[PDB]
């Protein structure tokens, strides 16, 4: 932002909005499967009780 | 500066410990052209190189 | 819906300058169109007029 | 398509692309792990039976 101005700091920081945004969504992906992992971890365990 | 140096020896100069004003610089009537990359013609009065 | 057409006279050097979001004199001082401009660019050399 | 034609069309044409993939994927993602919790599920409801 202290560099560019809207017209190509707005180009600029949509690549960031890309790269982080796939990340953050990569690791909601990975956080998913781990609980559901933990859930059928929990499953077990409950039954065990 | 009286003579600019040639393509074939171009001249090339340091600037250090001084504040500087660009705007006078970007609006004034001799320059044909002042186009920038990496930074912006009116924000070089807020960054500290 | 509607159209608006703005007309003016300009140096030949600063035709460059009219383009939408674009930095300049003319631009900045004069007549800025903005980011969000759809439209058309229209000149011409107007020496005999 | 019907403001512009071929080659600056396509340029944003893709972006659409890109937004509405990523959107189909996280979809089919967010099912596959759903239907996969239904199938623990539908697993544990036969058993029961």
């Amino acid at each position: 932002l202290s560099r560019l101005d809207k017209v190509e700091a707005e180009v600029q920081i949509d690549r960031l909005i890309t790269g982080r945004l796939q990340s953050l969504q990569t690791y909601v992906t990975q956080q998913l499967i781990r609980a559901a992992e933990i859930r059928a971890s929990a499953n077990l365990a409950a039954t065990k009780m | 500066a009286t003579r600019f140096a040639s393509v074939y020896a171009w001249n090339r100069k340091r600037i250090s410990n001084c504040v500087a004003d660009y705007s006078v610089l970007y609006n004034s009537a001799s320059f044909s052209t002042f186009k920038c990359y990496g930074v912006s013609p009116t924000k070089l009065n807020d960054l500290c190189f | 819906t509607n159209v608006y057409a703005d007309s003016f006279v300009i140096r030949g050097d600063e035709v460059r300058q009219i383009a939408p979001g674009q930095t300049g004199k003319i631009a900045d001082y004069n007549y800025k169109l903005p980011d969000d401009f759809t439209g058309c660019v229209i000149a011409w050399n107007s020496n005999n007029l």
